[PDB]
């Protein structure tokens, strides 16, 4: 009813605890290391900013932050009887040299009178800041995002900053955000100017990620708030390894996601989660005995306990004939630590600095150590070979692991987090079967109606023509069922003069392929070439 | 002698972009010499190296990109977000204004990065390029 | 290597034979002449065609036996692959992934998933649907362990 | 170049199209749509336990959802999370993506009056200050106990003016806030091309299938073809006077004497003689002046003999002979 008004507002667990006092624990090591980057970067720029006293004093201090994200804030000093004032400029905001000028001496004007307690919005102020406000002057230009700005526009832009080294009581400083490379830069600008810029430069990385500092860093507090409770599978890590790679700019929040719904998968279905404490022993029922059987370890030790012990009457007699040494079998190996996260913070650490190596990731490194592939790993510096023996560990095949671990076995997070996106869509316009199971009687003998012209949708051309497309849809409606579907209802009336009509076939199939090419173009599968002639059109979809 | 006979002005990167971005630029750089003539041809799953590059479509990439990677792949959600990755970095950009780019209305696309560090890149996930540029 | 000698007919009586061994009822024994007569017209090579898709109704009309026995699924196959004489099974599931495609886009399987009640169903419309309550295939399922614990306690005493 | 055309279609009226587009879209496969319905209505307690970890959900999926989120937000949800944190419960508001009336003002606008204006943020109401007004309650909200005070909807996220480009980055910081949950859908194909690594690290998207083929009734209405001119000069004709029906049926009888292209058209000179024979046309300009008004709703074309022809196929004039002319 009110639907085509935009935005219109309306006002109308046993297990899930132990998930909450695991999860905020782990988000408290989690956004500590956040602010330790947070105060790395706010220091690294900090003194560098000052202390740079050239000796030709009459150029702007330029600074080049590679690798940086476009949004690096900053603080500054207080830094008494100066002020200093952050101004910031996104290219939605450079639309030409004029307004470049005019918004920027707006924002710190304001800024200008907010610390002061009619003027024109130009350089006037620049030289009279010393008269107008008292104190000295010293902004910062915070470019955004740098390269994607006409690049002329900001040649042309410094050379009017470069007119205002003129008056001795104000000093200049850039901070050239650039996403990365920096070769492309010095391409785009003018010559002359960047023989301006190249007095006193610095090509300060801030990556968040540098060697790995971080990266492995998170993962190793991840293992710690998860130790000994539950294990973490080759074929989970290896996901970790391969999709985190394809993201080379925010690794740290992509490995925050991906964990903590991983975590949220566990606790969701697995009925021995409540068991990671040894004090819920009294929750125990037959009914998680019974669910306790099928895990793949404690079926083949049965297996492994049959052929070396030929005498099974004692394994009989532990199995389900039995059922208080049953679940006494099950808790001599409960508190399994699997010292595997252990033997990681002891190898972690020790090429830290002891051989003080750093290019490094502790993620394939505790997957080498999944399989045994920690000789293979330290390979690549032999700087191990004296040392490989006394960081050895053999990974055993441990037993019960199975029910405390994280596996995408299932694919789950595979699909909801990384979605084979028109894969999925493609698939469920040709198949229909396996998403949907009086009027019904003609569902069984006829298709949906957006999948029923998909199959010729397939089977046509590049560009094709609409009427015989339509041609072509009415080959695939038998006549019979549409007069038995259209004089079905002899309540309505209003229906039923156009069911009696003899040329109602024929109409209504118009009407029905009208409702449904209409209906893929919101799905942009269908493209209306050449509008107001609209005979052809394109089909950009394809499988694959 | 040394300083006197270099510039010293410029104060060559090997990119920073990942792998299934690094054969997502791989692929782009081939229309600006590959007509749709001539280009399903000699692709089959069965010189204007110098010129300025011609124009694209959207999916005229996916076309060239399921062919000349390592079946192997079907999901493309990565794939999708690296392209505008890569539109952040004013590489590949639009013809038209830069907002409506997104829904398919008539949007043409096109390179924006030389020959040579195309050819480092290519070397660099160890795939051959010049074969396939043919006057 | 019967199946690389392309470009012969397999009539109304020799794919009768091809489908009685392998137990297929009348419904889709007539379907199989149906749909071959279809694609004796838009041919391409007539080997491989006819048992690409006599494998995948097999894997649809003995799934109540193969999901579960998974032994009788490399019994189907390699008892065609003595039948076809095929190099080894590295070319014949090759074909069977090539034509399912091509028949996804027709209209009797989709009819003959939902008149033979077969698939399963309800993991499908929970695993397409991305459901954290799907079955996790790091164990195997109780049906499977009872049919693995009722033979071995058996063969134990 | 024989090609059959949408021109050449038996063609439908405006009343005769809709009724019975309504009765395929509430009677066609009515019993597997809600069998559909209760099938994923299972999930609902799944979605309310990761909203809580203040995760961008997106629906994706063939079909429209919009009905789907409007059970889903409204009646589930919203009191639900109201309940579960011990008065009003959590107001809702929902963004029409396809309707394409919406700015980047206006709904944020409403955002910090949905929100707290718990300081005088109108003072840093200034001239692009939305980032920076939003830069300011994003800080604060960093420190403020963890709750949710709002849900909000965004309907075909792939719509006409949500998916410009500086309203995208709007939402992108919206999104980063743990107070405010973000439940949206889209339907376009290459919907993923929106969003880069900067986007989707503000976002932390999560996605899930729901395809229940819709018809899309609402999202159908803005949309046009040629059904929503042949049919446009077929009502002026309606109401006019009584000799301009009379001298467009002299006009279309020897135009449709010889598709109606030109070289079927007739003379000036010759059909000025023909309407005075049947004592119609006074002279060329009584002529003109009441020709001029078919001119003007564009109803008639002119090229070069000087030959007035009308732009209609060869089917839709005789169509306009038996029917409205008589």
């Amino acid at each position: 009813a009110d639907a085509q008004r935009s935005h219109y507002t309306v006002y109308p667990e046993k297990r899930w605890e132990l998930y909450h006092q695991l999860h905020s624990h782990f988000h408290d090591q989690v956004d500590h290391i956040i602010d330790n980057i947070e105060a790395d970067l706010k220091a690294e720029i900090s003194d560098l900013l000052y202390s740079e006293t050239t000796q030709k004093r009459r150029c702007f201090n330029t600074i080049f932050l590679l690798g940086s994200d476009s949004t690096t804030k900053i603080e500054l000093k207080d830094e008494s009887s100066r002020y200093n004032v952050l101004i910031e400029l996104t290219p939605k905001e450079s639309p030409n040299v004029r307004m470049m000028l005019r918004r920027s001496m707006y924002k710190l004007y304001s800024a200008a009178d907010a610390e002061e307690h009619d003027v024109s919005y130009d350089l006037s102020l620049v030289e009279n800041f010393k008269r107008l406000f008292g104190k000295d002057l010293a902004m910062v230009f915070n470019f955004k995002d740098v390269d994607s700005i006409n690049f002329n526009t900001l040649d042309n832009f410094i050379i009017l900053l470069k007119s205002a080294f003129k008056y001795d009581h104000v000093k200049i400083s850039l901070i050239f955000n650039i996403n990365t490379n920096l070769s492309n830069i010095e391409k785009n600008l003018r010559q002359s100017t960047i023989r301006l810029l190249k007095r006193n430069y610095h090509k300060l990385d801030v990556s968040s990620n540098k060697g790995f500092k971080y990266g492995n860093q998170i993962f190793q507090s991840f293992l710690d708030t998860v130790d000994g409770k539950l294990n973490l599978s080759d074929r989970f890590v290896e996901f970790i390894l391969s999709k985190m790679a394809n993201n080379t700019n925010h690794n740290l929040q992509l490995l925050t996601k991906m964990l903590d719904y991983s975590l949220m998968s566990y606790f969701f279905q697995n009925a021995f989660s409540v068991f990671i404490d040894p004090v819920n022993v009294d929750f125990l029922n037959d009914d998680y005995l019974k669910i306790l059987s099928r895990c793949p370890t404690f079926m083949f030790f049965v297996e492994g306990l049959i052929k070396q012990h030929a005498p099974a009457d004692e394994i009989l007699s532990l199995l389900t004939n039995k059922n208080r040494g049953l679940e006494e079998f099950f808790v001599e190996f409960l508190v399994r630590e699997n010292p595997i996260n252990g033997h990681a913070k002891f190898v972690a650490r020790f090429l830290e600095e002891e051989l003080n190596i750093t290019n490094f990731n502790l993620i394939e490194l505790y997957h080498n150590l999944l399989i045994g592939k920690l000789d293979s790993y330290l390979d690549r510096w032999s700087a191990c070979k004296e040392y490989k023996d006394r960081l050895h560990f053999e990974p055993i095949d441990t037993i019960f692991q199975e029910l405390f671990t994280l596996d995408n076995r299932s694919g789950l997070l595979t699909q909801s987090i990384f979605p084979s996106y028109k894969s999925n869509i493609e698939d469920n316009l040709l198949s229909w079967e396996q998403v949907l199971p009086l009027s019904g009687d003609l569902d069984k003998i006829m298709a949906p109606v957006l999948g029923q012209l998909f199959k010729l949708y397939r089977e046509a051309n590049m560009t094709i023509n609409i009427y015989d497309f339509y041609i072509a849809f009415r080959e695939t409606l038998p006549k019979e069922e549409i007069l038995n579907f259209i004089r079905k209802d002899p309540s309505n009336t209003k229906l039923l003069e156009l069911a009696e009509t003899p040329d109602a076939f024929d109409k209504v199939a118009l009407i029905l392929f009208m409702q449904a090419i209409f209906a893929f173009e919101n799905m942009g599968l269908i493209k209306f070439q050449s509008t107001k002639s609209y005979d052809l059109v394109e089909k950009c979809v394809w499988r694959g | 002698i040394k300083l006197f006979l270099s510039t010293d002005d410029n104060l060559s990167q090997t990119y920073d972009l990942s792998i299934i971005s690094k054969y997502l630029l791989i692929a782009s750089y081939i229309c600006s010499y590959l007509e749709p003539r001539y280009d399903a041809s000699i692709f089959s799953r069965k010189n204007p190296r110098y010129l300025q590059p011609s124009l694209f479509a959207i999916e005229r990439l996916l076309a060239i990109f399921q062919a000349i990677f390592p079946s192997l792949m079907k999901a493309n959600i990565e794939v999708f977000q690296n392209l505008s990755e890569l539109h952040t970095l004013k590489l590949i950009a639009t013809t038209m204004n830069k907002n409506i780019d997104y829904l398919s209305p008539k949007v043409r696309w096109k390179v924006n990065v030389p020959w040579e560090i195309i050819k480092e890149i290519s070397e660099s996930v160890h795939f051959n390029i010049s074969d396939y540029f043919s006057d | 290597s019967l199946l690389v000698k392309k470009y012969c007919k397999m009539t109304t009586e020799e794919i009768i034979r091809l489908c009685n061994d392998f137990e297929l009822p009348r419904e889709v024994a007539y379907k199989i002449v149906d749909e071959y007569n279809i694609n004796a017209s838009r041919l391409v090579c007539p080997w491989q065609l006819v048992c690409g898709l006599v494998l995948n109704c097999t894997f649809i009309v003995f799934n109540e036996r193969r999901r579960k026995d998974p032994r009788i699924d490399h019994f189907i196959v390699s008892k065609m692959c003595s039948l076809m004489l095929t190099s080894k099974v590295d070319d014949v599931i090759e074909c069977v992934k090539l034509v399912k495609e091509l028949i996804i886009g027709e209209k009797w399987f989709r009819d003959l998933q939902i008149r033979y009640d077969d698939f399963r169903y309800d993991e499908i419309i929970f695993r397409k649907l991305g459901s954290m309550l799907q079955t996790t295939n790091i164990l195997v399922t109780d049906d499977q362990y009872n049919i693995w614990k009722k033979r071995i306690e058996m063969d134990l005493a | 170049k024989s090609r059959h055309t949408m021109s050449m279609a038996p063609d439908v009226t405006r009343e005769e199209f809709s009724l019975v587009s309504n009765f395929f879209n509430e009677n066609f496969q009515k019993r597997p749509r809600q069998k559909l319905f209760e099938i994923q209505k299972k999930m609902f307690p799944q979605y309310w336990f990761e909203l809580t970890q203040g995760f961008s959900l997106l629906f994706y999926g063939v079909g429209s959802k919009r009905n789907f989120l409007e059970e889903f937000a409204i009646d589930y949800l919203s009191p639900k999370i109201a309940y579960s944190q011990l008065v009003n419960s959590i107001p809702c508001l929902i963004l029409n993506g396809y309707n394409p009336s919406c700015n980047y003002r206006d709904v944020f606008k409403e955002i910090t009056d949905l929100l707290v204006p718990a300081e005088l943020t109108r003072s840093e109401t200034k001239g692009n200050h939305v980032i920076l007004q939003i830069q300011k309650m994003i800080d604060f909200y960093k420190n403020q106990p963890l709750d949710i005070k709002l849900i909000l909807v965004v309907h075909n996220l792939d719509g006409p003016s949500i998916r410009k480009n500086t309203f995208q980055t709007m939402l992108s910081f919206l999104s980063v806030i743990r107070q405010i949950a973000i439940v949206a859908s889209t339907d376009h194909i290459y919907a993923p091309l929106l969003w880069d690594n900067m986007k989707a690290q503000n976002y932390n998207f999560v996605f899930h299938d729901i395809s229940n083929f819709e018809p899309s009734t609402v999202e159908s209405t803005f949309q046009d073809v040629m059904k929503m001119g042949a049919e446009g000069a077929k009502y002026v004709l309606q109401s006019l006077t009584v000799n301009s029906k009379k001298m467009y049926k002299l006009l279309i009888e020897t135009q449709m004497q010889n598709r109606g292209t030109q070289r079927t058209g007739v003379e000036l000179k010759l059909f000025n003689h023909l309407c005075a024979a049947d004592f119609i046309a006074s002279n060329e300009i009584a002529l003109r002046s009441m020709l001029r008004e078919f001119i003007e709703h564009k109803m008639a074309n002119i090229t070069k003999m000087e030959i007035i022809w009308v732009p209609y196929t060869y089917a839709e004039l005789e169509k306009l002979l038996k029917t409205v002319l008589n």
